[PDB]
């Protein structure tokens, strides 16, 4: 009997971000670059977004040529540094 | 002259350049700007009178006194 | 439906 | 992995050269350019897969490996 009505209560009854997750190799920085990013434990876009321009400067291989090229391919793509994020992780 | 006449700061300075951190690795570690890194190392140059930082860790790793 | 499913309910439960 | 295989003549050049002899001085007296000592520190610089010779050298020194 359970299983009966059970079985009839269906008839009664009714009727993101994604360039942030981008990978490392995707970003097409210098060999030197992104060794040291990865070195730096820098693997995702979408922290790196949220991270400032000292945090890079402080890094201790990267010079202002660095820089320079980080934020040229990041407004290349419409990107840029220090953004804020909000639902961390995506 | 000798790496015990340092101060502790200057001590603390001289045992991170022994440890192999970078001179901004030095800055980060102790949340100190360049501008004090450059003076300690460049007292430290002078007083010692050396060239380099390498040289003063291959002898402070010489005689083992650790 | 609703005729026959109160028909089982004395020994649904 | 070892460091052996290589002559340890050059080893014994190289712990002249971490002792801070500069590269001009290394070409004046290992009578070639400047351009092939540069590309011998090179090639030892990925043989021992390092980024910097601090490490080695201090690694080297601590176990007495050679």
């Amino acid at each position: 009997a359970t299983i009966l009505a059970e079985q009839l209560e269906a008839f009664v009854d009714l009727r993101f971000d994604p360039i942030l997750l981008r990978p490392v190799d995707d970003l097409e920085l210098t060999v030197r670059s992104a060794n040291c990013l990865k070195a730096e434990a820098i693997h995702y876009i979408g922290d790196l977004v949220q991270r400032t321009e000292v945090e890079l400067l402080k890094t201790p291989n990267l010079g202002k040529k660095s820089l320079t090229e980080i934020k040229d391919v990041l407004a290349s793509r419409g990107l840029s540094l220090g953004m804020r994020l909000e639902n961390w992780p995506p | 002259r000798d790496v015990n006449q340092l101060t502790p700061r200057e001590r603390d300075i001289l045992k991170l350049i022994a440890q192999g951190l970078p001179n901004k690795m030095i800055a980060r570690r102790l949340d100190i700007t360049e501008s004090t890194v450059k003076v300690h190392v460049k007292h430290m140059l002078k007083k010692m009178k050396l060239k380099s930082r390498v040289e003063a860790a291959v002898w402070v790793h010489q005689e083992r006194i650790f």
